[PDB]
Parts: C-alpha cells; sequence; structure tokens
C-alpha cells in the first residue's frame, strides 16, 4: 500500500532505478560512500557522509539505519525528479497499481 | 500497465467473482429466473362430472 511504505517511486528515486540501487546488507553497509544511494525496505536513501555506519554501533540494521537519519549520515532520498529525467525518450515512469478485493 | 483478467471460466470462480486480474466483480449479475412450465389439464369433458 502507498500509505504503509514511506517510499516514493515517482521522482529521482524511480522504480526501475531501484533495481540498480543496492540494498543495505551487513556486508554492503561498510562500502557506502558520499553520494551512494541505497534502499532498505524499498525506501531509497542517499548517503550524506562517506563511510556512514562507522560510529553507529547498532548490529540491528533497521535501527542503525534509523539512527543514521537522525545523525544526518544518510538522508531519505524521497526527492523530486529533475525535469531532464522524463524527457530522454528513455524514461522509466513510475507505475501506479491498484487491486480491488471483496470481503464477502 | 494493469490487467483486468478473466475468471478461470470455472463455474466456481465466476459465481464467487474470483478473477485473475485487478478487480473481483461483486458477482454474476442476474439474467433472470427460468421456471418450469405448468403442464396442461385434459379437462373433464371426457368423463361425466356430476359435482
Amino acid at each position: 500500500f502507498t500509505f504503509k511504505t514511506g517510499a516514493t517511486y515517482a521522482g529521482e528515486a524511480g522504480y526501475v532505478d531501484r533495481e540498480q540501487i543496492t540494498e543495505l546488507t551487513e556486508e554492503s553497509k561498510l562500502t557506502l560512500n558520499k553520494g551512494d544511494l541505497f534502499k532498505y525496505n524499498n525506501i531509497v536513501y542517499k548517503v550524506l557522509e562517506d563511510t556512514p555506519f562507522a560510529t553507529i554501533e547498532e548490529s540491528d540494521l533497521e535501527l542503525a539505519l534509523q539512527i543514521a537519519i537522525v545523525l544526518l549520515k544518510v538522508r531519505l532520498f524521497s526527492d523530486a525528479a529533475s525535469t531532464s529525467k522524463f524527457e530522454s525518450s528513455d524514461s522509466e515512469i513510475a507505475d501506479a497499481r491498484f487491486q480491488i478485493n471483496k470481503w464477502q | 500497465a494493469e490487467i483486468g483478467g478473466d475468471h478461470g471460466y470455472n463455474a466456481t470462480n465466476i459465481a464467487a467473482g474470483q478473477t485473475s486480474g485487478a478487480v473481483t466483480q461483486i458477482g454474476p449479475a442476474v439474467m433472470g429466473m427460468v421456471r418450469r412450465a405448468i403442464p396442461n389439464l385434459i379437462a373433464f369433458d371426457i368423463c361425466g362430472v356430476q359435482p
């Protein structure tokens, strides 16, 4: 559902872009640098300070990521697409899907 | 890019409204009821009555 996620698929985030973006894993959290995007729980983030998760001692990743946002190591990458993204005639434009189920 | 789908054509799905697509219809509308015809009497002229 849109309202549960907290992630934005239309913008500089995109959807097919979320393929080339590398999730947080215990191995990958070490290799992040300044400007590197990463998605966790399909919420893409952007790294403000290189080698984030250097001072963050939380082994649990969900909460470590959550205390990076407050320490401004990595921000949330919900961000609006610069206009040049949709004009290239190769454009991944976010899809909006619904489902209608009945409870009978 | 969203699919409307079809019922499986299984008479079980079509009556519940199950659909492979995005939408499950309320149900199978109604086209009306088909009763069975009331067969005819031969009346009673064939045999004397005398109520």
